[PDB]
């Protein structure tokens, strides 16, 4: 249908052209006609702080008489429940309150966090959940719901408000902050941009009118800054006292109530929001200039505009701690409790050193300390929720387990390790050991076909290696989801299908500048593409998409790097074939399209046949017809096709049994070391201890 | 260190 005005502007008509759902598009419209007609925003608002200006009112080893009690606000997502585990266990005091609210996404650490709020008391669930996009203004409903829920329940007397997500971490024992809040019971810490004021307001975006829809941040036009208010902002993580809370929930007052309605349309608005409310309202003299937190900024790899598939702006994001940076955590300067951010995939060495040095070291002998184990596919969830690439895959390391364990036992008569697959992988996880990548542990069923009887089984396999090599090259990758201000693929095992576009990273040390050159050369020696880079004097990673015509063919590919001719190293990767087409085993005609190469004869328009023979690459006549046939193949001859390539590239380390078994060299899961059954005791919950700590 | 998140289109 039509809208109820003429719709002229610029970025309201490019949101309608991207928009793809009916309901995003009418939303769209009546948000922007209503605020043609001016009566959506708020164009001058009341303040009612005495000062003319701000406030900023400027130990702990002291014992309150009156300790206040928190209420922890955790707004989570993601995989990685057990570094969250691992922190929950550091704050926790039965005397606090923690309230979760688990991204509407995240169904694996949904299921988690339950398991955590039926064991203790003092821990609860939001029943509602919503899907909080970066910069999405639902950010702000989320905060805003659960000061409401909070200020309700009677059970629960609270004094003050932190909000946490899964990658902060405590720099200060609990009882400090206990001290430290005990005496400063009145004051509200928020931590403002400290740079110019009206540069602030561009690069925020708060003169322009956003609108949330279809997890999109859609961006429909200008606005005024209201009147007669001083707009601040800063850091959207803070500490807010009880009374202030219920002044921002329940107040009618000409200020609480525009601004509510302002900063419904607002990006990233808890950067600005309670920052503005406070500096106008009766309370603003109880504001300091300081959320007790560090956040580990680095603008020169953390500002690349990475959500602008999300949000129409651009946005920054702060790094992760490394061990480098434990210093820091030791500063005196100003109090600080907390710091973000922290995450156990990318380096976990730092987490311990920060936990055993407020809590003390574990026991010796005690188990996983090193370890770490992430779930990235859970049965409840569904196949439908992985791709064609990562099914095919994890069937196919599943079968590349159970032949190690045929294999394992030597005797002539009947062999008891002899399996057949049953179903689809029950989980899957990532599986670090000293912040170095392991592999993938699936677990899965299988039938003993000697006593024909159903086993649950969990196997390792692991990549090899393939990097081979005084110049400045030290290593040299290819996958996918790059991660520029990490300097990492998220893609972790680089598990490739035909349909995807492979990145080619390098990583070099210092010295001077060089230029160098690299080649693609695909399953059966054919040319892909060839591109000279300069190696800057300064630069550490360098990295390149080229632009491949799809599908790929499949096998392995193989990238060269050399200097003017010279070799220099090499690195190799899987383009795997597919065996799942929409989660249903492939089709002839399917398989036929999909793994025969691209569909231009070649992958670039540009030709590089000329430098086969300078390479010593060799095309033989056979290997290209071979090809051919493996390219219309289904079924057991493509499962023979696929188990290759894999088991070239990966290895089955160990197969453990969940629980009983009859193959006798099959260990019990929980009695190895890389098993994610083994203990794992710095993420495990046990029961409270007589301090009221779990840690 | 300086606070916001937001950078400029
Ligand atoms: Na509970």
């Amino acid at each position: 249908q039509p809208p109820k005005c003429d719709i002229s502007g610029k970025e309201a008509i490019s949101a309608l052209s991207r928009a793809k759902s009916k309901h995003c598009r009418q939303e769209i419209g009546e948000t922007y006609c209503r605020h043609k007609l001016g009566l959506l925003m708020p164009e001058k608002v009341t303040r009612f702080c005495p000062l003319e200006g701000k406030a900023n009112k400027n130990s702990v080893e002291y014992m309150p008489a009156n300790p206040v009690r928190i209420a922890f606000v955790l707004v989570v997502h993601g995989r990685a429940s057990r570094q969250l585990q691992r922190m929950f266990k550091a704050i926790y005091h039965k005397d606090h309150f923690y309230y979760i609210h688990v991204d509407k996404r995240s169904n694996y650490l949904h299921r988690q966090v339950l398991q955590v709020s039926r064991q203790y008391s003092n821990v609860r669930v939001t029943p509602w959940r919503m899907a909080t996009i970066w910069g999405g203004a639902s950010l702000l409903s989320t905060y805003l719901q659960s000061m409401r829920d909070l200020l309700e329940m009677t059970d629960w007397p609270w004094d003050f408000f932190i909000n946490l997500s899964a990658a902060d971490y405590p720099i200060r024992t609990n009882d400090q902050l206990v001290a430290f809040l005990s005496r400063y019971r009145d004051m509200n810490f928020l931590k403002s941009h400290g740079r110019d004021n009206a540069r602030f307001i561009r690069k925020q975006g708060l003169d322009r009118l956003f609108l949330e829809c279809d997890a999109h941040m859609w961006r429909l036009g200008d606005r005024r800054i209201p009147e007669g208010i001083a707009v601040d902002g800063g850091s959207d993580w803070f500490l807010l006292n009880r009374r202030f809370v219920e002044y921002v929930t329940f107040s009618t007052d000409d200020l609480v109530t525009k601004m509510k309605q302002f900063y419904s349309y607002t990006l990233l608005p808890a950067e600005s929001f309670f920052h503005t409310v406070l500096e106008n309202s009766p309370h603003c003299d109880t504001m300091v200039d300081n959320n007790l937190r560090i956040t580990n900024w680095n603008r020169k790899l953390g500002c690349k505009c990475q959500y602008k598939h999300i949000v129409d702006w651009c946005g920054c994001s702060p790094n992760d701690f490394k061990p480098q940076d434990f210093h820091r955590f030791q500063q005196t300067a100003r109090p600080t409790f907390f710091a973000r951010k922290f995450e156990a995939v990318v380096n976990q060495e730092i987490i311990g050193q920060l936990d055993y040095y407020l809590y003390g070291n574990y026991p010796a002998g005690t188990p996983g300390l090193r370890s770490y184990w992430e779930n990235v596919y859970d049965e409840p969830d569904g196949i439908h929720s992985l791709s064609d690439v990562t099914l095919t895959l994890y069937h196919s390391f599943a079968r590349l387990g159970l032949r190690r364990a045929e294999t394992s036992l030597h005797t002539d008569g009947e062999n008891s390790c002899r399996y057949y697959p049953m179903g689809h992988p029950a989980s899957v996880h990532l599986y670090f050991l000293a912040d170095r990548f392991q592999g993938f542990l699936i677990k899965h069923h299988a039938t003993n076909l000697a006593v024909s009887k159903l086993e649950t089984l969990e196997t390792w396999v692991m990549p090899k290696k393939v990097f081979k090599i005084f110049g400045r090259l030290q290593f040299s990758e290819v996958g996918t989801d790059w991660d520029a201000k990490e300097r990492l693929f998220r893609n972790f095992g680089g598990l490739l299908g035909p349909m995807d576009e492979p990145v080619g990273m390098q990583k070099w040390g210092k010295g001077p500048n060089v230029t160098v050159t690299v080649i693609w050369v695909d399953p059966v020696n054919v040319i892909a593409a060839t591109y000279d880079i300069l190696i800057e004097s300064t630069a550490e990673f360098t990295h390149y998409k080229p632009p491949l015509n799809l599908p790929l063919r499949p096998g392995v590919w193989t990238v060269k790097i050399l200097h003017h001719w010279v070799p220099v190293a090499e690195t190799k990767f899987l383009v795997a074939p597919l065996t799942f087409s929409n989660r249903q085993p492939i089709k002839p005609e399917e398989a036929l399209k999909l793994h025969n190469g691209p569909l231009r004869n070649a992958y670039m328009e540009q030709s590089f046949q000329s430098l086969n023979p300078v390479l010593s690459l060799p095309i033989n006549p056979a290997q290209v017809e071979q090809a051919r046939r493996n390219a219309a193949s289904t079924g057991t001859a493509l499962e023979g096709w696929l188990d290759s390539l894999v088991g070239g590239m990966w290895t089955a380390m160990d197969i453990c049994a969940t629980g009983p078994t009859a193959c006798p060299v099959m260990q019990t899961c929980s009695q190895t070391a890389w098993s994610s059954f083994s203990p794992d005791p710095k993420s495990e919950l046990g029961a409270v201890k007589p301090d009221g700590r779990l840690r | 260190a300086a606070e916001g998140s937001g950078e400029q289109d």
